[PDB]
RNA sequence: AAGCAGAGG
RNA sequence: UAUACCUCUGCUUCUGCU
RNA sequence: AGUAGUAACAAGAG
């Protein structure tokens, strides 16, 4: 509909501080005021994860986990506790709640992982049906060239693919620019027909299309072929004194 | 037999076993306490290398400023900051003559990027000195406080959203004689802790309005707060770093943008290339200098450092370089790029937290700040601090130390690189017209300098010519850290060369471990670190398998997710064992769920959920990748309650954050952050792309939200997705919101 | 101008025009004719849009309905493009290349409105030349009264057009009576200046022969090079030079090691002198709990007696250490549970540093204190190299009869390079897992992990941490070893360099009287007697307990937990020395390296000379070097490594016949010997570099 | 596009 | 009153908890 | 005492 968000804006505009902020901050200055912090900053997250997993509740999740996950286990473990503020949007969670959800949570018949991360499943299918030749030992001459780690689309560049993604996922916030190419229009039409009634979040859809369409390049020492199906297995096929003969799938 | 590891260099060359010379498995040296002594050491060494200059009293800040430019020529090999401006202009003129069209193209790209840069680009920084709070804040917090004080005092060009209008507001704020800022004051009370029956001081942080004077505001706007660098390898003594305020960072960003555009097209620059591109550039330079020779031509390489690079650069030399590079450009561009050397020529250094003092008859300790250090008698300090204060006292201005020479640590990296590249460019053989010439590469203060000649006396004359020309421009080569050999072996920023670059695996050794985000990200980070070191840093395959095993060990001991058939007992053993028992295909369980490790060499580029997807139970993969995931964030469904489906697994959870200060109530200053987050969350309901891409616009947030609500209500009415009474109610709500912001 | 525009138009028109000029970068107090023209265009668009509704049927009712027109003019440009994009995505029209003024939902057309002072047909053809290629409806108004729509086809009613023409005619006649009409028809740059305070700042940022910033700017803009560098180099002294001193390692001296007292042991646990009470194949009532395994290991030693102080800690109170051990043994003998927290007695409060800090108060309350002195920052006292650290490094490179590193499972080997890597890793594991440095790795990892967990979970408790390792035999049997105990002090660690104090009590069979300079920080008691069954005889040796107060930090415990990276530092190097051979012989040289003990790499120094070893000896020596780098980590080691690497590269460049030269070798020797103070590992590495330099000099004769 | 982590100067 | 600047590499898309 | 090293921790702003 669209009435709940405007009534929430009505509720927030009654507060004088929120009204002053919403009337004195521009859309440009919202990027400044969004990253505003006040307390101390947590540095060295590796050591913090070393000692924090020994504590009882190292995980912070939303309040909806009080309705999806019970407070006790079969063994008697406390899975979640509330904070020191009655009515907060965050509770403190135990990793036993993660294990309880993985062993006894609600099973879903639909999953979105093979569709969103289809590039990694393409990599696994390329590796599984690959053919390994013999290892030959000789001094490798590795030239530090610029090769493609993501092929993208054959007709699009990086900025054209990003404009296609912005047109497909968020069409009402594309601004003044328009698709000034034929391949942009065809790929936009195809991805718009493929993404109708899609209950995936639009940021995950945009990053899936970014993995599919945007071409990425890196500077890597290359001893053999420079095709993108050989750049992804560069750790496997070459080293310093050896060369693994490998043909990918397809 | 006494065991000596260093006797392995009798058989192995040193570059082929250079990783044994890096003791990078222990903890790096950290600094304990203050960094005030290192700041005083920096100011004393900066005024000692420039001591034969002119002393001027500044008419705006009252600070004693030292001018060493065009001073006496150096008489010894000590470090000097007496750069001659005519030699600097001659080197920049020769750099322009050797590269026609370089300066004009760089200035045109800088002009094109000035018109497009916004204010929130200044949020790219880290800990920024906040002049409103007289302490370090994050860059967005300090920028928001600066913009709020500027709008409260009447400088509203930065409401246009461009960075250059904020810079105009910065330059116009210096005309204000009374700046009204909001500070953080502190109320203290003596309560009793119930856990230990001890009387403590409970601190309550509030907000307070105070008035700065003109000179105090100008001193705070030119203030670089100084800390000390921690976790620094390869040094015995510590040194001081510096962070500027928000009145300097925009001009410094524009000057560094211009100097980066210059450095991108110079073949003898080491900046801004890095990694394999920098190694390919060094190898190409070495091959061009070793191939282009005759039958009798000698070639020598200097591996060279510089003594006190930031102490001996000068902001007036940077001003002359900026005004010479931008020749023929519009004058507003020249003034805008000239601001930052002028601000660094009149800069001051915050000494820091002061020192800790101890009373043994009372058995107490107290941190005396730097602003209170001037009112202490000299007999209470130790000997080194007393000598430092006696050398410092004439440079003190309102708790800070005047520092007119020097540029401090890393403030103008690319411009100093341009200055060194000009001296490298002087040694072209079709211009020098002598029996020697030189080429090479420069990156900040590191340089690889290849002198080619016909005899060793020609090499000596070339080394002397380069050294004395560097001495003319304030570049002092480290005679105890530089060396020279024949061409074929050198060192450049810990990249060791021996007819090809060898590997240094120990430098990448702290990257091997558990990152500390959640259970999903750390597995991919560890496998990709192992794969990237196999590709780039010559990590052998057996040591790579050992790295996989050690990472799986560290990951299972960090997150307490050992395998289901193990005998270790943690807080997670019983639930992981329950999941292990009722699972038919146990090979599909993740390592965070107590499953086995699937990674060998061939599958390091494939994530763990995808690699185990064909081996999972349907129940386990339905629970693990459930779209009703309670551990992650769910975006609300837009107007096109009900939330979108989650994609990530349940191991992508969020770690609990702790931001509490001991015995400190911070709720008086933690409020506006929460109000800002509520305003951003209510903005995201009307603009669903604001998290994916940064939204732009000069209008306010409320006007944009009301206009978006009205046009979306009209589109939903003209499409059969909303009723006419719903449209009337949405428009009446928008009209009442517009009426509320005016009465 | 400005006053007439405010006297005529509504405040909504003035606010819209002010926001438009603020968006584009002008002001009504300066530009006045442009402000009046923008206000006129805004009022014409508002008169075109207002009082035009669409009811529930669909026809244009002119007066709860909806508007017929959507106003695009007057909004911010991103808001206007959002409206235009939403309209173009609702229907099927192509996007207009510029922002139009209105949108008609009835006609479904974008409307461009122009108000001109010239002629209507000329301005209409000009705007058609600007807006050609799209179906934007164009309507042009003028102050004369005439108009021209798109192809003379009108979509607005005659009454509204008559009102717009009447308003423009009245505005034109009021401009004629006001005398401002002559300036309207005639009107049909980035700046950045210095304010005077910053101008006076700019005048003081120059070379000292310049008084004004613009004078110096004109000097720099008009500069020509006329041999300034050559004249300044002819004018400069000849003492400023970079004279190359030729490098010859046969003529250079050795590193000057410091003098004074001998170096002292400063590790967090015992190394070569550590004794372990072991249980073989444990199966008690808590196989995994640390205190229960500690009690199971303590219940294998029956030779307990009354503890007597046989070696005093000279700076401390040794009766406190004796009472600490008495309290610890008594509390272990009556412990019930899975953990143990000691009572805060006076001797344990002395040993853990309870109350040694002065009370931190604010300076505002400490102004009247007449004896506030700064903290002294004295340099560390120099120490002489003693021979115990070479014995420690000799023992750490030796093979044991126990496997100390268990490795996790891998995936299955499919590629042949995975099988080659598995064979090489099996050789590395067979040569590196039975090393004494691996036992030191496991001890340090266990101690640092347990100390970090106890420091972050039990900040106020005096927790007892046993030193427990678990190893496999050469037959495959489990064995749990206890080395002693650690009593943690209070651990309210806020900074990363904040010290948690602990008391370490380690078992030993080594008499401290034979090497007392090694044990300045220790208070050694004699706690037992063990029947040592040797081969030739069987004696009864006294069991000592080395007790000392030590301290650690969170970053030190963090790097102690990650000592298995030492296994990555050694075995990456050795494999490279395999792979550099494998590129030459064009075959895998792992099995010729490990199965052919030819003694190929120099690693030793005997009285007979330089000793060689095999590749697994090199594995253990590099592992022990990485372990001792991790254990004795200091700033002295970092400075010494970074400064002696240059001298190593100079020696290598001499051996490569590359003719090395220096510019200040005396300063390099000063920078090396500045980092050799009192750490025994840095002293041992300096002696190792001196031995390597003497071996290089003996190799060239 | 941004944030975080690691390395180097 | 307390982890700066610049560059490179890698990962993630985070809704903020005394 | 101890950690440690140019200044701190050894609880009371990280
Ligand atoms: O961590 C760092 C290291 C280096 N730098 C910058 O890099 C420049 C040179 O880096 P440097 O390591 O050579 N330091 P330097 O000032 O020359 O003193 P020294 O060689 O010991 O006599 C320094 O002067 C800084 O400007 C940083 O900004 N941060
Ligand atoms: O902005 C538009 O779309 C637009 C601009 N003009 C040009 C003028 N004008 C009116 C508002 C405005 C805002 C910025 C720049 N010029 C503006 C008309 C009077 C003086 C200049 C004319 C139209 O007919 C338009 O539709
Ligand atoms: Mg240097
Ligand atoms: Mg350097
Ligand atoms: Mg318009
Ligand atoms: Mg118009
Ligand atoms: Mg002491």
């Amino acid at each position: 509909s669209g009435m709940e968000r405007i009534k929430e804006l009505m509720e927030m505009v009654k507060n004088s501080r929120m009204r002053e902020i919403l009337t004195t901050t521009s859309v440009d200055h919202m990027a400044v005021i969004k990253k505003y912090t006040s307390g101390r900053q947590e540095k060295n997250p590796a050591l913090r994860m070393k000692w924090m997993m020994a504590m009882k509740y190292p995980i912070s999740a939303s309040s909806r986990i009080r309705e999806m996950i019970p407070e006790k286990d079969e063994d008697g473990n406390t899975l979640w506790t509330n904070t020191k503020d009655a009515g907060s949007n965050r509770v403190l969670v135990s990793p036993n709640a993660v294990t309880w959800w993985n062993r006894a949570g609600p099973v879903s018949d639909v999953v979105h992982y093979p569709r969103v991360y289809k590039m990694y499943f393409d990599r696994l299918e390329r590796l599984t049906h690959g053919t390994f030749g013999p290892v030959k030992f000789y001094n490798q001459v590795k030239v530090r060239k610029r090769v493609d780690i993501n092929p993208g689309h054959k007709d699009l560049t990086s900025r054209e693919a990003q404009e296609v993604i912005m047109e497909v996922v968020f069409p009402n916030e594309v601004g003044a620019r328009t698709l000034s190419s034929d391949a942009q229009l065809t790929i936009t039409k195809e991805k718009k027909e493929e993404l109708k009634n899609c209950k995936i979040s639009p940021i995950m859809v945009a990053y899936m299309l970014e993995r599919e369409l945007v071409r990425r390049t890196r500077f890597l020492p290359i001893a053999g072929a420079t095709s993108s199906t050989y750049v992804e297995v560069l750790h496997l096929t070459q080293g310093t004194c050896w060369e693994q003969q490998y043909t990918p799938g397809g | 037999m006494d065991v000596n590891p260093m006797l392995i260099f009798l058989k192995v060359p040193v570059q082929n076993a250079i990783s044994t010379t890096f003791p990078y498995t222990g903890d790096p040296p950290y600094s304990h306490g203050t960094g005030t002594g290192y700041t005083m050491d920096t100011v004393i060494r900066t005024h000692d290398y420039s001591s034969r200059g002119i002393w001027k009293t500044n008419s705006e800040t009252g600070a004693q400023q030292l001018n060493p430019i065009d001073g006496p020529l150096p008489e010894d090999n000590e470090p000097s900051g007496y750069a001659q401006t005519d030699c600097v202009l001659e080197l920049i003129e020769g750099l322009d003559r050797s590269h026609p069209g370089l300066f004009e193209t760089a200035c045109q790209e800088t002009i094109d990027a000035i018109q497009q840069t916004r204010v929130d680009k200044l949020t790219q920084g880290r800990q920024t000195y906040d002049w409103t709070l007289n302490r370090n804040q994050p860059a967005a917090t300090a920028l928001a406080n600066t913009i709020e004080v500027f709008r409260k005092n009447g400088y509203k060009l930065n409401e246009s959203g461009r960075l250059i209008d904020f810079l105009k507001d910065v330059l116009l704020s210096f005309e204000n004689d009374s700046m009204e800022v909001t500070t953080h004051f502190q109320k203290k009370k003596r309560i009793r802790d119930n856990h230990s029956k001890k009387m403590i001081t409970q601190r309550t942080i509030g907000k307070k309005r105070v008035k700065l004077t003109k000179k105090n505001y100008l001193i705070r706007a030119l203030t670089l707060n100084t800390m000390t660098k921690d976790a620094e390898r390869g040094k015995l003594k510590r040194r001081a770093i510096a962070t500027p305020g928000m009145q300097i960072r925009g001009f410094v960003y524009f000057v560094e943008l211009l100097a980066r555009n210059i450095c991108e097209r110079l073949e003898q620059s080491g900046l801004p290339v890095g990694g394999n591109e920098k190694k390919a550039k060094l190898a190409n330079v070495i091959k061009k200098m070793m191939a282009k020779s005759t039958d009798e031509e000698l070639s020598y390489t200097i591996t060279g450092d510089n003594t006190k690079w930031n102490e001996n650069q000068n902001p007036r030399i940077f001003l002359a370089m900026v005004l010479r590079i931008t020749a023929g450009q519009p004058e507003w561009f020249r003034d805008l790029l000239a601001v930052a050397p002028i601000m660094f020529s009149n800069k001051v250094a915050r000494l820091g937290r002061g020192y800790m003092f101890e009373s043994k008859s009372m058995h107490l300790r107290t941190q005396i700040s730097a602003e209170n250090l001037s009112d202490i008698n000299l007999r209470y300090f130790n000997e080194d601090t007393k000598k430092k204060i006696e050398k410092i006292r004439h440079l003190m201005v309102e708790g800070t130390a005047s520092l007119s020479p020097g540029m401090m640590m890393g403030m103008f990296n690319m411009l100093s690189t341009v200055l060194g590249v000009s001296v490298l460019n002087l040694g072209q053989r079709e211009i020098l017209k002598r029996t020697y010439w030189w080429d090479g590469l420069q990156s900040s203060d590191d340089f690889a300098l290849i002198i080619n000649g016909h005899f060793k006396e020609d090499i000596q004359q070339g080394v002397n010519h380069f050294y004395r020309t560097c001495k003319l421009v304030g570049i002092n080569m480290s005679q105890k850290k530089s060396y020279i050999n024949k061409t074929g072996t050198f060192e450049f920023t810990s990249f060791f060369y021996r007819y090809g670059f060898v590997a240094n695996f120990s430098m990448e050794l702290p990257s091997f471990g558990v990152a500390g985000n959640n259970e999903s990200a750390d597995m991919s980070i560890g496998t990709t670190v192992i794969k990237t070191n196999m590709i780039n840093n010559d990590l052998g395959p057996a040591t790579a398998q050992m790295a996989i095993q050690l990472f799986i060990k560290d990951y299972r001991y960090t997150y307490r997710c050992h395998r289901g058939d193990t005998n270790l007992e943690t807080r997670r053993t019983k639930s992981i064992k329950r999941l292990w028992t009722e699972t038919i295909s146990k090979a599909g369980l993740l390592v965070a769920d107590g499953g086995p490790n699937p990674y060998n060499l061939r599958n390091l580029h494939i994530p763990e959920v995808c690699l185990k997807w064909s081996l999972m139970d349907p129940d386990y993969r339905g629970r693990l990748c459930n779209p009703n995931n309670p551990f992650v964030h769910h975006m609300e469904v837009e107007s096109t309650s009900l939330e979108y489906d989650a994609v990530a697994t349940t191991h992508s959870w969020t770690p609990k954050r702790n931001r509490s200060i001991l015995n400190t109530n911070q709720r008086g200053i933690l409020e506006d952050e929460r109000i800002y987050q509520k305003c951003c969350q209510v903005f995201e309901k009307f603009f669903p792309s604001s998290t994916y891409r940064r939204p732009i616009g000069m209008a306010s947030m409320l006007d944009a939200m009301l206009s978006r609500a009205r046009i979306d209500a009209r589109i939903d009415l003209e499409s059969g997705r909303i009723s006419s009474q719903d449209f009337s109610e949405i428009t009446n709500t928008c009209k009442a919101i517009e009426a509320l912001k005016r009465q | 101008m400005e006053n007439f525009v405010r006297t005529n138009f509504n405040p909504m028109i003035l606010e819209r025009a002010e926001k438009t000029m603020k968006e584009y970068g002008e002001n009504p107090q300066n530009e006045g004719n442009k402000f009046a023209a923008i206000s006129t265009h805004m009022e014409v668009c508002f008169m075109y849009s207002d009082f035009h509704f669409i009811d529930l049927e669909g026809n244009t009712i002119v007066k709860m309905l909806k508007h017929r027109f959507e106003i695009i003019e007057g909004q911010e440009r991103n808001i206007a493009w959002t409206i235009v994009n939403s309209i173009c995505n609702m229907t099927e029209n192509s996007k207009p290349r510029f922002l139009p003024d209105l949108y008609d939902y009835k006609t479904n057309k974008f409307i461009e409105i122009g108000v001109t002072r010239r002629k209507v047909e000329d301005y209409y053809y000009e705007k058609a030349s600007k807006l050609k290629g799209e179906n934007v409806y164009i309507h042009i108004f003028s102050f004369d009264g005439e108009e021209m729509a798109t192809d003379d086809e009108y979509i607005l009613d005659e009454e509204s057009r008559a009102r717009i023409k009447t308003r423009l005619f009245v505005l034109r006649q009021e401009l004629a009576t006001a005398g401002l009409w002559d300036s309207f028809r005639q009107s049909e740059e980035e700046e950045f200046s210095y304010p005077p305070t910053f101008q006076r700042l700019a005048n003081q940022s120059l070379p000292p022969s310049f008084k004004d910033y613009h004078q110096f700017k004109a000097y720099v803009s008009s500069f020509k090079a006329n041999g300034n560098i050559e004249a300044k180099l002819g004018a400069m002294s000849e003492k400023v030079n970079a004279q190359i001193e030729s490098f010859d390692p046969r003529t250079i001296r050795e590193l000057e090691l410091p003098e004074g007292k001998f170096c002292t042991q400063r590790s967090k646990f015992l190394l070569m002198d550590a004794m372990k009470l072991s249980v073989l194949n444990p199966a008690h009532e808590g196989e995994g709990i640390p205190m229960k395994d500690a009690k199971a290991c303590l219940d294998t030693f029956w030779g307990w007696k009354k503890a007597t102080i046989i070696k005093k800690h000279e700076k401390g109170v040794n009766t406190n250490y004796l009472m600490i051990w008495e309290q610890l043994l008594e509390s272990i003998k009556e412990m019930e549970g899975k953990f143990l927290n000691l009572k805060k007695t006076n001797h344990l409060k002395w040993g853990l540093g309870e109350g040694q800090a002065p009370e931190k108060m604010d300076f505002e309350d400490c102004k009247e204190v007449p004896d506030l002195f700064q903290y002294k920052s004295e340099p560390p006292e120099k120490r002489k190299l003693a021979s115990w650290i070479q014995s420690e490094f000799n023992k750490a490179s030796e093979l044991t009869n126990s496997n100390w590193i268990e490795f996790d499972e891998l995936g299955n080997d499919v590629a042949p390079i995975e099988h080659i890597a598995s064979r090489r890793r099996n050789f590395f594991t067979a040569e590196v897992s039975q090393c004494r440095a691996s036992e030191y790795i496991m001890k340090a990892v266990y101690i640092n992990t347990a100390l970090l967990n106890s420091s972050c979970t039990a900040m106020e408790e005096y927790q007892v941490i046993p030193i427990i390792t678990k190893c496999r035999d050469t037959s495959g049997q489990r064995r749990t070893n206890l080395y002693g105990f650690i009593i943690k002090g209070r651990s309210h660690l806020r900074n990363d360099t904040d010290v948690v104090n602990f008391i370490s009590l380690e078992f030993s069979l080594t008499d401290p009287r034979n090497e007392i300079h090694k044990w300045e920080k220790y208070c050694v008691l004699e706690i037992g007697d063990m029947e040592i069954r040797t081969s030739i005889s069987t004696i009864m040796k006294p069991v000592y307990l080395y007790v000392r107060t030590n301290g650690t930090s969170k970053i030190k415990m963090k790097w102690g937990m990650e000592m298995r990276r030492c296994l990555l530092q050694s075995l990456q190097q050795v494999e490279s020395m395999i792979e550099a051979e494998s590129a030459v012989k064009e075959k895998d040289m792992t099995e010729p390296f490990f199965r052919n003990r030819e003694n190929d790499w120099p690693i030793g120094e005997s009285p007979q000379g330089i000793e060689k070893g095999t590749i697994g000896k090199v594995c253990r020596v590099l592992l022990a070097k990485s372990v001792f780098n991790s254990i004795y980590a200091s700033a002295q080691l970092e400075g010494f490594s970074a400064e002696s690497r240059k001298l190593l590269l100079l020696i290598q460049a001499f051996r490569d016949n590359l003719d090395p030269g220096t510019f200040d070798l005396k300063g390099l020797y000063e920078a090396i010997e500045e980092c050799i103070i009192n750490d025994p590992w840095v002293l041992l590495n300096a002696s190792w570099f001196n031995s390597f330099l003497k071996a290089v000099q003996l190799s060239m004769g």
